[PDB]
């Protein structure tokens, strides 16, 4: 009837907690130097060990998760790194005169310039070829001499050529004494209380794949599709869906571009495009409709399950900011592609015949609302093709005082971080406290 | 029968009691400036920071070699009112250390003061003939 | 800290089935055994079984073994300690011997020697056994320190039981009802009565809900 | 009764040694290439350092568990003549370390020796049987 505390130690008892974590992926040996493996990331156990849980019950919340905000911060800070020690375009803000690639009723154009050289009093006039989108003309009244869109906000760096854009799958851990919860309930919604939970010290192979409006390469929602947000009821939030199959989708750019290496300098060198060999195509995606109208079929079931069991479910282009947010951006083997998804979000719901998407092209970017440097993306010698999953959406609502007869959706991409968290969904981060005390029928002997 | 890490954080509090050795194992266990290098080097400082951090609360409670120990504290009600099968035949670890999170802080104290720092002195004075 | 609500009371006829629920709440439905206890005239209070919510594992009286069926749902978290359930028996071959109050009931304790033992208990169901027909009441009114006292008077109604409730619940203070009385032709009668100050007459109407859910009839009587 | 961090340092050493549990327990608690970031962690280090090299020593003198321990090296007078009650009621442990400084190194080798080693050995052929 006497109780006294006694301590334990090593009592299964954690606390939400936000911690650094660290990189870890498989053995790849190879070309190299690839932005997000970096020289050394602490190669992936042989055996990953993944820990159920019983009976444990953890409340999640993928929009305030912490391991977010900090994938964010490293692959922008990764960015940066690689960029450094390459070549910066500083002098090739020269004045630019541009002509057409012959013919009658031009996204590229043929533009000569004068650039330095290896020897500062030699000068060098070179002939290279550019996108309509990287050049404005420096008149508007209007005569035609052209510069690039960069030299006005902020300077320009030529990304080295052997370095990989190439997402490959990525580790987070977690430091000794923190762990990592896994939500492992295949209806799990958004947030709210996870009935299974497992442990383990690493995530999944996270591939960092930048895109917009279209997920791609992401892992499949299993048994049914998922549809999260943070307000389903606030329109102004974006909603993230989660394919249970995956669409196919083909981007290819015909043109047989080639790369001309002119010296600008002492050990500097510039990559710029050499005239198209071959007809002048445009690149594209393809998606077969057949599986697409399938798919976006069991996306409006789950949809009306939250907008009423029976309701008008439109879809829309869309209507809002330019370049990134407006076109489907991703990378494909080193080229930045903007296609127009007008053709896949153009249908209304009540109650092989493949689509064909038109994409334009850019080798100066500014990702990641980044304001002050720029990137030129050097240019890819020979034909394009990549062909890669799409198995997430981003969505929004028009909004409007619409007497709830009617729901509009459009594609959108208003932050980069909707990507990371359509994969760290099912993650988040705990420490482990140790110390336990508690009263049993035990005493200290006094001796 | 081992479930691993963290298994028996869903079972009784006897229950978890009895493999606290798992959670004691895996609590421990040319520019190198990479953005992964500063990661992982703060992340291993802060690992160890944390262990040595237990360590030192079992050292000056005078438990240091051992994950059961019992004390001279005794069990003060206004802490908790429940009884032994309660305890530890009906509650978690982890919904234990919610009820009482509130007064750890004080029992530290406690634990700390009223017996290791009496316990050494009387020690010495014990063996002194 | 939960509470255990079954489901309604039902009249039956021998030899049918019936299906008692018994929905959960405020506790982790997963981590205690439900048990079935019934209490009759003849037998008193006897147990008939219990089931666990996360094996499944049932034990059932021998007397029972061949006329009770235990299921159970999955939970429903709500946080991550407490979450919502449902259990269910269905017993068959009704006899007029079985016709009593029903109860499930929590268990005690995850682990020990008396893991099942019935702990926080529902609030009962009836169980009328019985080849006679539902039967509606017949409400009628009882007439009226300064003090007085008038009620409702419920006669000739089955099966049991009856809810009497005063201007939809809002007078719930000097109620004081009855129980009923078993006529010679096996029909209940009951009678309910409120106090009041006699001098409020010019300020307080006083409303008689009675509810009779076996006939699904509801009666509002003006005293 | 507490005073603090380093409350009792102008006391007797008798006094002193009652609360070594105040010491004790303050004894150990896009680029972050900052000047303060690369000073904090290398003062983290440094912390962890200081601490686990004295609990080292109290290893190797098998008195790891405890803030007070008895050791069976007898007290050479060459290293002080003075009797307990001058000690223990008219010295500071400040100007006790600055008398016994000079021998502190020898001490420590025959602490480390002349017990826990001898003691570890014969403990082995004493539970031998
Ligand atoms: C979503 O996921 C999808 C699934 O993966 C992604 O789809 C991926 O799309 C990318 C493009 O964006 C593809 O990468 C590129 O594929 C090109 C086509 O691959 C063909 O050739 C393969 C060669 O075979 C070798 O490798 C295979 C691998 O298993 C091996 O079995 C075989 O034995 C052999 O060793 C062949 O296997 C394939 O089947 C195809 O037929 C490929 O050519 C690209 O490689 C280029 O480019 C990358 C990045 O730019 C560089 O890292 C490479 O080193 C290589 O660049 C070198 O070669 C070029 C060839 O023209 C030159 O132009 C370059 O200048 C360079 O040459 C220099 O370097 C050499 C090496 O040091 C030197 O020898 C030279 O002298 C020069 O100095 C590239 O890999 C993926 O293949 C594709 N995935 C799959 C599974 O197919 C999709 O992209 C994802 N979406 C998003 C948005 O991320
Ligand atoms: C996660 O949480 C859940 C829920 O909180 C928790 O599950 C509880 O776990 C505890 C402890 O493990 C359980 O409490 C123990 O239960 C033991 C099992 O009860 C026995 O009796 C059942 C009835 O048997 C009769 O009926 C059958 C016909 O069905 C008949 O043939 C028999 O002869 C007999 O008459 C039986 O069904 C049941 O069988 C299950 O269990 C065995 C393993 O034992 C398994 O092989 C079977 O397949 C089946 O799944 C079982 O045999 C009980 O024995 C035990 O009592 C002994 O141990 C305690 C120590 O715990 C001693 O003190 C005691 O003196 C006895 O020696 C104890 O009562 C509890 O019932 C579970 N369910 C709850 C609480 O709802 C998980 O363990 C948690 N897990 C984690 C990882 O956290
Ligand atoms: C593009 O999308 C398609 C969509 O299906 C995708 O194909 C699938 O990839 C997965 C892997 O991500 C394949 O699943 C694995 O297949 C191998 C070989 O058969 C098995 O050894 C694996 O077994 C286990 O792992 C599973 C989890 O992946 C566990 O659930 C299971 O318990 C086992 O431990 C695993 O099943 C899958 O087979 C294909 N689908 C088809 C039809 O082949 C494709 O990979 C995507 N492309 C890219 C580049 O990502
Ligand atoms: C972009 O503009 C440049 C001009 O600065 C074009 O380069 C010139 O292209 C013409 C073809 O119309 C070349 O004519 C050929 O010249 C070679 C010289 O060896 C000769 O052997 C051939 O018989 C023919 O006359 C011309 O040489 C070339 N000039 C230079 C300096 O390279 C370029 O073709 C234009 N490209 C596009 C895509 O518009
Ligand atoms: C995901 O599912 C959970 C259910 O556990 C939702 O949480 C409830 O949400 C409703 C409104 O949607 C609230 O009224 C409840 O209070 C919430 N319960 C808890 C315990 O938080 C959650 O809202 C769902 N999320 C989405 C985006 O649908
Ligand atoms: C793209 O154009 C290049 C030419 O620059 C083609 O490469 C040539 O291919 C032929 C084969 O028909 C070889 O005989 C030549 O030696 C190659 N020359 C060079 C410089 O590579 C390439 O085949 C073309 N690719 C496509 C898809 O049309
Ligand atoms: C995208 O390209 C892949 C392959 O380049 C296509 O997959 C082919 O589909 C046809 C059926 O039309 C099969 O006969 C081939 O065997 C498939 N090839 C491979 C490698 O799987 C896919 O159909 C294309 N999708 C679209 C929308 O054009
Ligand atoms: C190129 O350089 C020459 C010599 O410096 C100059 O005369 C000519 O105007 C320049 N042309 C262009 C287009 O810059
Ligand atoms: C959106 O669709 C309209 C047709 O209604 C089209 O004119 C417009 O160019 C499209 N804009 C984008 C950004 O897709
Ligand atoms: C949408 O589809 C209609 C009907 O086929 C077609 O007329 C229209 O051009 C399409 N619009 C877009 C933006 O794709
Ligand atoms: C914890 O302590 C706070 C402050 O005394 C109190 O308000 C709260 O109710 C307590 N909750 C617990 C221990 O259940
Ligand atoms: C300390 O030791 C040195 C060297 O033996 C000696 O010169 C000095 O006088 C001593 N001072 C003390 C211990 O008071």
């Amino acid at each position: 009837e006497n109780l006294w505390v006694t301590v334990y130690y090593g009592v299964p008892v954690w606390k939400d907690a936000e911690t650094t974590l660290f990189c870890a992926s498989d053995a790849k040996a190879y070309k190299k130097h690839n932005v997000w493996a970096t020289h050394a990331c602490v190669p992936t156990d042989p055996n990953p060990q993944e820990i159920h849980l019983e009976n444990v019950t953890e409340e999640f919340n993928m929009w305030k998760n912490n391991m977010v905000e900090q994938m964010h911060t490293d692959i922008i800070s990764l960015w940066d790194q690689s960029l450094k020690p390459c070549v910066k375009l500083t002098p090739l803000c020269v004045t630019l005169q541009c002509t057409n690639v012959a013919i009658t009723d031009g996204e590229l154009k043929n533009c000569s310039f004068n650039m330095t050289t290896e020897l500062r009093d030699k000068r060098q006039k070179v002939h290279a070829l550019f996108y309509k989108l990287d050049i404005v003309p420096i008149n508007e009244n209007q005569n035609t001499s052209y510069r690039l869109i960069n030299c006005n906000t902020a300077a320009i760096t030529q990304a080295c050529p052997k370095v990989s854009f190439e997402p490959i799958p990525i580790h987070y851990c977690a430091p000794a004494g923190f762990a990592i919860l896994k939500c492992k309930d295949k209806k799990f919604n958004g947030t709210g209380p996870c009935p299974s939970v497992s442990t383990v010290q690493c995530t999944h192979g996270i591939k960092p794949v930048v895109s917009t409006q279209l997920l791609l390469n992401g892992s499949l929602a299993e048994e049914e599709v998922m549809i999260r947000s943070e307000d389903i009821r606030n329109n102004a939030k974006n909603i993230l869906v989660q394919f249970n199959t995956p669409v196919q989708i083909n981007c290819t750019r015909p043109n047989n571009n080639t790369r001309k290496s002119i010296r600008i300098g002492p050990g500097q060198w510039f990559y710029a495009t050499g005239d198209i060999i071959g007809d002048i195509r445009q690149a594209h995606c393809n998606v077969s409709k057949a599986t697409w109208n399938e798919t976006l079929g069991k996306v409006v079931k789950q949809l009306r399950k939250h907008f009423g069991n029976n309701t008008i479910i439109r879809f829309a282009n869309s209507s809002g900011g330019d370049l990134e947010v407006t076109t489907h951006s991703f990378n494909c083997g080193g080229e930045f592609f903007y296609c127009d998804t007008s053709g896949l979000f153009n249908s209304t719901w009540i109650s092989n015949d493949s689509i064909t998407l038109p994409c334009r092209i850019k080798q100066i970017i500014n990702m990641w609302q980044r304001i002050g440097q720029a990137m030129y993306a050097p240019p890819i010698q020979g034909v394009i093709r990549c062909v890669s999953n799409i198995t997430g959406l981003i969505l929004t609502r028009d909004g409007g005082s619409t007497d709830s007869t009617t729901e509009t959706f459009r594609p959108s991409g208003g932050d980069m971080r909707d990507n990371w968290r359509s994969e760290l969904y099912k993650y988040k981060v705990v420490k482990i406290e140790p110390l336990g005390v508690a009263p049993t029928r035990c005493k200290r002997r006094v001796v | 029968v081992f479930l691993g890490f963290l298994g028996a954080a869903g079972s009784t509090m006897g229950a978890a009691s009895m493999t606290l050795t798992v959670q004691a194992r895996n609590l421990l266990s040319l520019l190198k400036l990479t953005v992964w290098g500063i990661k992982q080097l703060q992340a291993r400082v802060l690992a160890v920071e944390r262990y040595l951090r237990d360590q030192q609360l079992l050292g000056i409670w005078g438990c240091s070699g051992k994950l059961i120990c019992c004390t001279n504290v005794p069990w003060n009600s206004s802490w908790s009112n429940r009884n032994l099968s309660e305890i530890w035949d009906n509650m978690t670890w982890l919904q234990w250390d919610k009820e009482i999170s509130n007064y750890t802080q004080i029992i530290y104290g406690l634990l700390e003061e009223s017996q290791n720092q009496q316990e050494k002195n009387e020690q010495d004075l014990l063996a002194l003939d | 800290e939960g509470q255990l609500v079954q489901s309604g009371a039902e009249l039956k006829k021998p030899g049918a089935s019936v299906k008692i629920s018994c929905k959960t709440s405020g506790y982790r439905f997963n981590f205690y055994h439900i048990n079935w206890i019934r209490q009759t005239a003849g037998r008193g209070p006897e147990w008939m079984g219990w089931i666990s919510p996360y094996s499944g594992d049932k034990n059932l009286a021998p007397a029972f073994q061949d006329r009770v069926i235990m299921t159970t749902d999955t939970e429903v978290p709500v946080t991550s300690f407490t979450s919502t359930g449902a259990a269910y028996m269905e017993i068959r071959n009704l006899k007029f011997d079985d016709t009593g109050t029903y109860f499930c009931a929590k268990g005690l304790l995850r682990d020990g020697s008396s893991t099942w033992l019935p702990y926080l208990w529902g609030q009962g169901t009836l169980l009328t056994v019985s080849s006679a027909s539902t039967k509606g009441p017949s409400v009628f009114p009882l007439a009226p320190g300064g003090t007085a006292a008038l009620g409702c008077l419920v006669k000739d109604y089955f099966p049991e039981p009856v809810t009497v409730s005063w201007n939809s619940g809002a007078l719930t203070s000097g109620v004081h009802t009855f129980p009923a009385v078993l006529q010679s032709s096996g029909l209940y009668s009951l009678s309910s009565v409120v106090t009041v100050p006699s001098s409020s007459l010019g300020t307080q109407t006083y409303i008689c809900n009675v509810n009779h859910k076996p006939s699904n009839t509801k009666v509002d009587k003006r005293v």
